[PDB]
């Protein structure tokens, strides 16, 4: 594809944000698809973060733990085991739908589609609300973990 | 008669006739790599060069005789060597952490020693793995000396049919899958064998840490 | 087109909905590998087996036992695979397995040679071959069930591993 | 249709020409290997398992001959093979099977039309005509099998517990 | 044996040999073949091992069962090319 023609441009400017120019280095249908995945990933991991530190708890798990030391804590345990074999068969999915196009011609798959849209919630407007928020969503994770590996307490400053 | 520049010592009407006809040439493999090709004037792109490489022409020895093999079956033996070998860094590296398998009274996992990590093991827990491989390689083996002699027709160098199907319809696109492939294993088969050329003699990798 | 199971992926090859409860559901494509008949097979055995076995353990559980097999002690089903290899019957288990297994050799050669035989048709039904349409839907129940069963046993062995020596609910 | 596995049907050798052919062979050994050899080692089998059986029962059920040691047939082999009359009825089956071989390489090159299982045993001519040949052999093959399974079932029923006619 | 008692069994101009080669065997399936081999040389191996690995061979104690068996690997062997035979003859 063509990054000058997807969504997500500049909202009240409407340029590209390109400076280095690696659109042009890369399949820009990859760099797509590689941002939704980035995006959603970081929305998830940003609110887990804030909900482990809050407390929520989950059914079945009596281990509580500050969300800057739960990884190997839980890995210890298994339940992260059990998330990888779930993250690896979505992804493994993934796999077989995209990397058979990878630098060729993606059909009719649009990057990001799933298709898991059973209320019927899409619209152009929420499809770059889902991209502002995701980018918002990595840089506000990055900022969230590196301010608590640091020591600092569940506001994170 | 042929590309050979003598007739093959197999007699006419008994197999002359089949290693003496055409066969592909090298160009026609996707194997060319940009690095080599990587300097000012001259180069390539998209990670190929416009040319492959060979210069001691180990491709084109068919043509002394049909003693040697073809760059079917170099090829073949080439990705052979390049998947073992990926595995085989992979292997190295995850074991060298320590992270092992749960193991019971009866099998014990934990052994840091790549070089002895198969003498730990029970009789019957490398008789497997060495058996699944003595079965699958010499099942999947079937029209290799066909590959030998050069008639790339009933079998394809390296398409096992394992996933072949994710293979993309765009040639450029599966070509540049296939030189992906070709580039790993070869970087992973210099790597192996120079983590246990610095297991025999130390000094041989410097940036060792195994 | 695309599976019906998973949109998102184009369909299977070798899927084509001729087997009953075909949805289209193979991500890895190992029926493309090694043949569909086969395959089949192979589920229904492991169908058959486990939805038994199901049934086998809650009894043995409950605590119905066979005439005479109250002899070998106070067994659960979770114990009671030791101590039946130990005194000998589960070896006359084994022999009667492989009787059937004889005829079920017989039948998977069969119906990979071309004699016709749909896999799993063993020609053992109670009179309800009467109707080809009755009889697809029963295959089609059968192998619900069998998809059902074997995740139902998996889960049924591993929780009584998990607790030890347990009685029925596992809850 | 095989009539023992009625799910498939039977190979190309087993056609009814054959004594007790009920479609059974989920093996395809018959058709893997020559069937006239097949059909006399089953009749073989069967005759010294019926001959074994009656020979059991009788010596369980007291019937021995005159100079002969009183033993239960469980020990009656190694008793017999100490007096030596073991190796005489070696021999003397060894004849008969000497010219088995003989037979049977007949049987298999077609030099003759013999039968598999037939050394031309018909003092009475029970079977002088075809329909009675395929009757009584029938019949025989039947107890052959019958006598062959019964036989396995009373040895080893011996050799693990108890003694006696019954067991 | 006479030479003209004798079946033409050469097969230089053809990929693979006929299937009269085998012998008795020239009718046996080739998947019996095959899983009758794998049998053969699984037996065998575990023979040799029994005899000679696992228990070191005594003179005044050998099996004999064991013996027997050990020459089931060549058998294996003979299978195996047998079952190729079948396979390429399509038998
Ligand atoms: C043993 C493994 C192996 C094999 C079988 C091959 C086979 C091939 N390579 Mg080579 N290759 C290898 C390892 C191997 N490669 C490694 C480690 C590298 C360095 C990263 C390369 C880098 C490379 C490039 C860049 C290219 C090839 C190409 C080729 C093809 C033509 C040359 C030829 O005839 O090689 C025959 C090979 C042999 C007879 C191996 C002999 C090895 C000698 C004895 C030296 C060993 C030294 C030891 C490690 C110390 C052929 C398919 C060309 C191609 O595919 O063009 C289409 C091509 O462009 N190869
Ligand atoms: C599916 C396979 C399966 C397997 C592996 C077993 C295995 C076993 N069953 Mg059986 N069982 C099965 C199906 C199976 N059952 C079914 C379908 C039923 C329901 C009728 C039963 C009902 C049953 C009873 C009532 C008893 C056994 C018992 C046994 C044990 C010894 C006798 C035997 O093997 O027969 C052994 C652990 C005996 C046992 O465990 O005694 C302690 C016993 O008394 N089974
Ligand atoms: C349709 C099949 C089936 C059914 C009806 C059940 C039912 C149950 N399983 Mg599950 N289970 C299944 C398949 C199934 N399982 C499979 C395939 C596995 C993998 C081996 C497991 C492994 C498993 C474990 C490890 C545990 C359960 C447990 C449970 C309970 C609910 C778990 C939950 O959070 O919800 C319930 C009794 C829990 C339970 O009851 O533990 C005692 C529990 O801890 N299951
Ligand atoms: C060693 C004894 C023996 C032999 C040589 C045969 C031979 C034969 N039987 Mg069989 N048969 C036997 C015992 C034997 N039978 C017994 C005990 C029964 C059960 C009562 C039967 C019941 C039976 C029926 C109902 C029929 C045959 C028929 C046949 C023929 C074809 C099937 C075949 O593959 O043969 C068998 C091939 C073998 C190599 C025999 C050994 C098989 C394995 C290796 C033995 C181990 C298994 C088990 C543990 C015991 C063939 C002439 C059919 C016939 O008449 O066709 C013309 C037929 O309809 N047989
Ligand atoms: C790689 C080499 C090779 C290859 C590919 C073949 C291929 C062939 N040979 Mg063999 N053969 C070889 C080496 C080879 N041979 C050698 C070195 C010898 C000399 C010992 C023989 C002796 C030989 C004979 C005598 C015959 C064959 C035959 C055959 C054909 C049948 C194969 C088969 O399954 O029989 C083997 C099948 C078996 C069931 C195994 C046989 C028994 C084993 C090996 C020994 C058992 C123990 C022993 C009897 C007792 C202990 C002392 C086939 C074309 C047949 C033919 O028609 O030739 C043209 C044939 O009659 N071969
Ligand atoms: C490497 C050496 C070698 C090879 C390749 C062969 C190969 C062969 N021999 Mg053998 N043979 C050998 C050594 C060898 N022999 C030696 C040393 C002897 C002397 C003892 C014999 C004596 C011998 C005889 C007398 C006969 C053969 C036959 C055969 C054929 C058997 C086909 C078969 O298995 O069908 C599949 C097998 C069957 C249908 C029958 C299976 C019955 C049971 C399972 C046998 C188990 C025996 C095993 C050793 C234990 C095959 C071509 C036969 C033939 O037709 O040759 C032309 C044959 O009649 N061989
Ligand atoms: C009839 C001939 C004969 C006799 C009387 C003996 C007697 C003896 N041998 Mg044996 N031996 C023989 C033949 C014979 N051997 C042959 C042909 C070989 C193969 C080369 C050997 C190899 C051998 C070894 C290596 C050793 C003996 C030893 C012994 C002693 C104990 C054996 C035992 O208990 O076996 C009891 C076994 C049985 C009652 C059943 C045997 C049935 C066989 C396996 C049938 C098949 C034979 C086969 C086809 C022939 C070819 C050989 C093949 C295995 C390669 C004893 C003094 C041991 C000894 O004295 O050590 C100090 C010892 O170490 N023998
Ligand atoms: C089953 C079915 O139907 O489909 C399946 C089947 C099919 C087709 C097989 C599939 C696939 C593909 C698979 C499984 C691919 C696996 C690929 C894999 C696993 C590839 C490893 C590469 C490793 C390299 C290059 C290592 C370099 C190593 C280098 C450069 C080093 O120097 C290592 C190093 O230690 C030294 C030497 C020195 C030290 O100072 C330390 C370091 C670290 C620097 C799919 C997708 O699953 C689909
Ligand atoms: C698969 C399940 C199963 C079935 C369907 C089944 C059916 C029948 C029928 C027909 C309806 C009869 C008539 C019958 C009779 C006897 N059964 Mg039996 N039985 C089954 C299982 C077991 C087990 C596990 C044992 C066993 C035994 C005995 C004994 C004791 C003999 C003795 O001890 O003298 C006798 C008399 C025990 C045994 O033989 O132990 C040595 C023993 O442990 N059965 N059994
Ligand atoms: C789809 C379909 C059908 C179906 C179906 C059905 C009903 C399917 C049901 C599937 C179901 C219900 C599947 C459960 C899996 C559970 C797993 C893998 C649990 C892992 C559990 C793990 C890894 C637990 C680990 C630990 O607890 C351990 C061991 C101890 C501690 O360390 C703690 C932790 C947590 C680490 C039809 C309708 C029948 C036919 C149709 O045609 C197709
Ligand atoms: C652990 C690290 C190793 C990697 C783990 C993940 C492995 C995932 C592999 C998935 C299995 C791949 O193999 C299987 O993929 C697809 C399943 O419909 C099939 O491929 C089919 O679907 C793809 C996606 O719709 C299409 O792009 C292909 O053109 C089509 O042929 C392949 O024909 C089949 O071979």
């Amino acid at each position: 594809g063509n990054v000058n023609n997807m969504i997500g441009k500049y909202s009240v400017k409407g340029t590209v944000y390109d400076p280095l120019n690696l659109a042009s280095t890369y399949d820009n249908n990859w760099l797509r698809e590689a941002e939704l995945k980035h995006g959603r990933l970081c929305m998830l991991a940003f609110a887990g973060f804030i909900a482990n530190d809050a407390g929520w708890g989950l059914p079945g798990l009596d281990i509580k733990c500050s969300s800057v030391e739960a990884h190997d804590k839980m890995v210890e345990s298994g339940h992260m085991w059990a998330l990888l074999a779930f993250v690896s068969v979505c992804e493994a999915l993934h796999f077989s739908v995209i990397i058979p196009k990878l630098d060729g011609d993606w059909g009719d798959y649009e990057p990001g589609n799933y298709g898991l849209d059973p209320f019927k919630l899409d619209t152009p407007a929420r499809r770059e609300a889902e991209l502002k928020n995701g980018r918002a969503c990595m840089l506000a994770f990055s900022g969230i973990v590196t301010q608590a590996a640091l020591g600092h307490p569940a506001p994170y400053w | 008669a042929g590309p050979m520049y003598d007739e093959p010592l197999a007699p006419s009407g008994m197999g002359r006739e089949f290693i003496n006809k055409e066969r592909a040439p090298l160009s026609s493999y996707v194997g060319a790599s940009q690095e080599l090709a990587a300097f000012p004037g001259g180069g390539g792109k998209e990670g190929m060069a416009p040319t492959p490489w060979d210069p001691f022409c180990f491709s084109e020895l068919y043509k002394v005789s049909a003693n040697n093999p073809d760059v079917a079956w170099l090829r073949e033996s080439e990705l052979k060597h390049g998947r073992m070998a990926m595995l085989a860094i992979t292997g190295v590296m995850v074991q060298s952490t320590g992270f092992h398998l749960p193991g019971n009274a009866e099998v014990s996992f934990a052994n840091s020693d790549w070089v002895s990590a198969p003498t730990t093991l029970p009789p019957v827990v490398w008789g497997q793995v060495l058996a699944f491989v003595a079965i699958a390689e010499g099942q999947t083996s079937e029209g290799l000396f066909d590959l030998w002699l050069g008639d790339t027709s009933k079998r394809e160098p390296g398409n096992l049919g394992w996933g072949s199907g994710l293979l993309s319809k765009d040639k450029k696109a599966a070509d540049k899958m296939r030189l992906k492939e070709l580039k790993n294993g070869r970087l992973a088969m210099l790597a192996i064998m120079g983590v246990a050329a610095n297991h025999f003699i130390p000094g041989a990798l410097p940036g060792c840490i195994y | 087109a695309k599976s019906q199971a998973l949109p998102f992926l184009e369909k299977p090859a070798s899927l084509d909905g001729s087997m009953p409860g075909d949805v289209g559901f193979d991500p890895l494509g190992l029926s493309s590998y090694f043949p569909l008949d086969w395959m089949r097979e192979a589920e229904i055995k492991h169908g058959r087996v486990c939805m038994l076995a199901i049934v086998g353990y809650i009894a043995v559980d409950i605590g119905i036992r066979a005439p005479g097999a109250e002899k070998l002690g106070s067994l659960t089903s979770f114990t009671a695979h030791n101590a039946a290899v130990t005194s000998g019957h589960m070896w006359a288990l084994l022999g009667v397995a492989g009787i059937a297994e004889i005829a079920g050799m017989a039948g998977i050669a069969a119906t990979l040679n071309g004699s016709g035989r749909a896999p799993g048709d063993f020609a053992f039904d109670g009179g309800f071959a009467k109707d080809a349409a009755k009889l697809e839907r029963f295959k089609l129940s059968e192998i619900k069930h069998c998809r059902l069963a074997m995740m139902a046993f998996s889960g049924l062995v591993t929780q009584d591993a998990m607790a030890n020596g347990m009685g029925f609910p596992y809850f | 249709k095989s009539q023992a596995l009625p799910f498939l049907e039977a190979p190309a050798k087993l056609d009814g020409s054959m004594a007790g052919d009920k479609g059974f062979d989920p093996l395809n050994l018959a058709g893997s290997f020559d069937i006239n050899w097949m059909r006399e080692a089953e009749l073989k089998h069967g005759r010294i398992c019926m001959l074994a059986w009656v020979g059991y029962v009788a010596v369980d059920n007291g019937f021995y001959v005159p100079f002969a040691p009183h033993v239960s047939s469980l020990a009656a082999h190694d008793t017999a093979v100490k007096s030596g009359q073991m190796l005489f009825l070696l021999g003397a089956v060894g004849v008969v099977e000497a010219l088995s071989y003989n037979a049977i390489n007949e049987m298999m090159s077609g030099q003759t039309d013999r039968r598999p299982g037939d050394f031309s045993m018909d003092p009475f001519k029970m079977v002088d005509t075809p329909e009675k040949a395929k009757s009584m052999l029938e019949k025989e093959i039947s107890h052959c099998r019958l006598a062959m399974m019964a036989f396995s079932g009373v040895v080893t029923q011996s050799a693990l517990t108890g003694h006696g006619f019954p067991y | 044996l006479d030479r003209s008692e004798a079946a033409d069994t050469w097969w230089g101009d053809k990929d693979y040999p006929s299937s009269v080669v085998l012998g008795i065997g020239k009718d046996v399936p080739s998947s019996i073949y095959g899983v009758t081999s794998a049998i053969a040389f699984s037996v065998g191996a575990y023979c040799i091992a029994q005899s000679n690995i696992i228990n070191i061979l005594s003179g005044s104690t050998v099996n004999g069962f064991y013996v027997a068996g050990a020459l089931l690997v060549p058998y294996s062997w003979g299978l195996h090319v047998a079952a190729w035979i079948q396979k390429q003859n399509g038998k």
